[PDB]
């Protein structure tokens, strides 16, 4: 079984800026590879074909090339709708085999996300349980540090976060943490709060409410 | 134009069997290998099979060798992909796909893939709940609601707002497992302060595997 061993796992790069996907066959191949483009929910599209050969419809910006065991894919100019996860492939015995994968996101300004706390339903607490849910919608970069304070006490262990994929429009990102505790231990407590550090904040940002109020 | 169209997947219980079947139009399967790829939740790409279908020659992974048997029938341009003895390991969407043939041995046409899915866990719609807006919501602003979409399994769901109408500004998360198993997800939009009130907000949730249907309306708690 030959392996393809591919880097980097991900990249972060402006639009039109030159993007280098590289992997490295575990022994001779030949140019018998190829190069494909995954984008979140859909199938694998092949973008280029023995070593360095532009596969139909694909932009001209897409180019493979080969040197020895190395293989490159290059995007010359990275454009918006280029995030995704980017795969080489052997197809030179069998099995064919896969590279691990490059997801590739773009980079742009930093934008502060706008913060949003809820509370839980009167609906969901006749079940039993609370779910308070904090937003931070539509910011750059991706990473965040999201705190639940209950009544002033820091939480552990029990929210989770979700973060969605990259926007096309405005390559923002957005993410939800929700937290769960039982209906009585929501209804001992008065202030919840979630507190938000990100780059594009100068200061931390807390959004809170007081239970019943 | 060459299309490739998985069917057969869904929930099964761990020990079972499922056949996949793939249809091919625009081109003949003689002329061709045909492959299932698969891919796990979260992970890369793992080929499975393959076969030539004029002389039904097979080749399997070493992962599914002995439980999988891929299979052809030209007569319906079909490949099928017999998969038994399953575990929870081959929790995937599969995905059917081609060489080009003649000397090409790229694989140019995919399907759009069919999710299994191996568990023991029951089917279970979601409860829906409205995320309110704020009353603190700026006079003349922007505002967020939402609905929570919680305790159901297995995935997908689907949401909509207010029946397709409202698309802007619309983030619905990726579903996180739960440490009871089941899935949750949020969806959230944002819109103007001064529509609280007067525009309708309605979520529109879907869930095929339990044909589960709730529209929830989100409005200003009272
Ligand atoms: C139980 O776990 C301790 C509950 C603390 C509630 C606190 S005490 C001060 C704040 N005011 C109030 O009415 N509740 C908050």
């Amino acid at each position: 079984d030959i392996q393809m061993t591919q880097s980097p796992s991900s990249l972060s790069a402006s639009v039109g800026d030159r993007v280098t996907i590289t992997c490295r066959a575990s022994q001779d191949v030949n140019t018998a590879v190829a190069w494909y483009q995954q984008k979140p929910g859909k199938a694998p599209k092949l973008l280029i074909y023995s070593a360095s050969f532009l596969y139909s419809g694909v932009p001209s910006r897409f180019s493979g090339s080969r040197s020895g065991t190395d293989f490159t894919l290059t995007i010359s100019s990275l454009q918006p709708e280029d995030f995704a996860t980017y795969y080489c492939q052997q197809h030179y015995t069998t099995p064919p085999t896969f590279g691990q994968g490059t997801k590739v996101e773009i980079k742009r300004t930093v934008a502060a996300p706008s913060v949003f706390i809820f509370p839980p339903s009167d609906e969901q607490l006749k079940s039993g349980t609370a779910s308070v849910v904090c937003l931070l919608n539509n910011f750059y970069p991706r990473e965040a540090k999201v705190q639940w304070k209950v009544d002033n006490a820091l939480q552990s262990g029990n929210s989770q976060e979700s973060v969605t994929e990259q926007d096309s429009k405005d390559s923002t990102y957005s993410l939800s943490s929700t937290l769960t505790l039982s209906k009585a231990a929501y209804e001992k407590h008065k202030v919840y709060a979630c507190e938000v550090t990100h780059q594009g904040l100068s200061s931390p940002v807390t959004k809170s409410f007081n239970r019943g109020e | 134009e060459v299309q490739l169209v998985e069917s057969g997947g869904g929930l099964v219980q761990p020990g079972g069997s499922l056949r996949l079947s793939c249809a091919a139009s625009g081109f003949n399967i003689k002329d061709t290998y045909i492959h299932w790829v698969r891919q796990a939740p979260g992970k890369g790409l793992e080929w499975v099979a393959r076969i030539y279908p004029t002389n039904g020659y097979t080749r399997y992974a070493d992962s599914v060798k002995g439980r999988f048997t891929i299979s052809a029938d030209t007569s319906k341009n079909t490949a099928y992909l017999q998969m038994n003895s399953l575990r929870a390991e081959d929790t995937a969407v599969y995905y059917c796909s081609r060489w080009g043939g003649d000397g090409f041995y790229a694989m140019d046409y995919w399907g759009q893939g069919t999710l299994v899915t191996v568990s023991s866990a029951s089917t279970k719609g979601p409860s829906v709940f409205p995320l309110a807006p704020s009353s603190k919501s700026t006079s003349g602003g922007t505002a967020a609601l939402g609905c929570l979409v919680k305790d159901y399994f297995p995935e997908p769901v689907t949401v909509s707002w207010n029946s397709g109408a409202l698309t802007s500004g619309v983030h619905t998360f990726p579903a996180v497992l739960q440490s009871s198993g089941l899935y949750s997800l949020s969806s959230v939009v944002t819109v103007p302060s001064s529509s609280l009130g007067t525009q309708t907000y309605i979520c529109n949730v879907n869930h095929k595997p339990s044909n589960t249907k709730v529209d929830k309306k989100v409005e200003p708690k009272s």
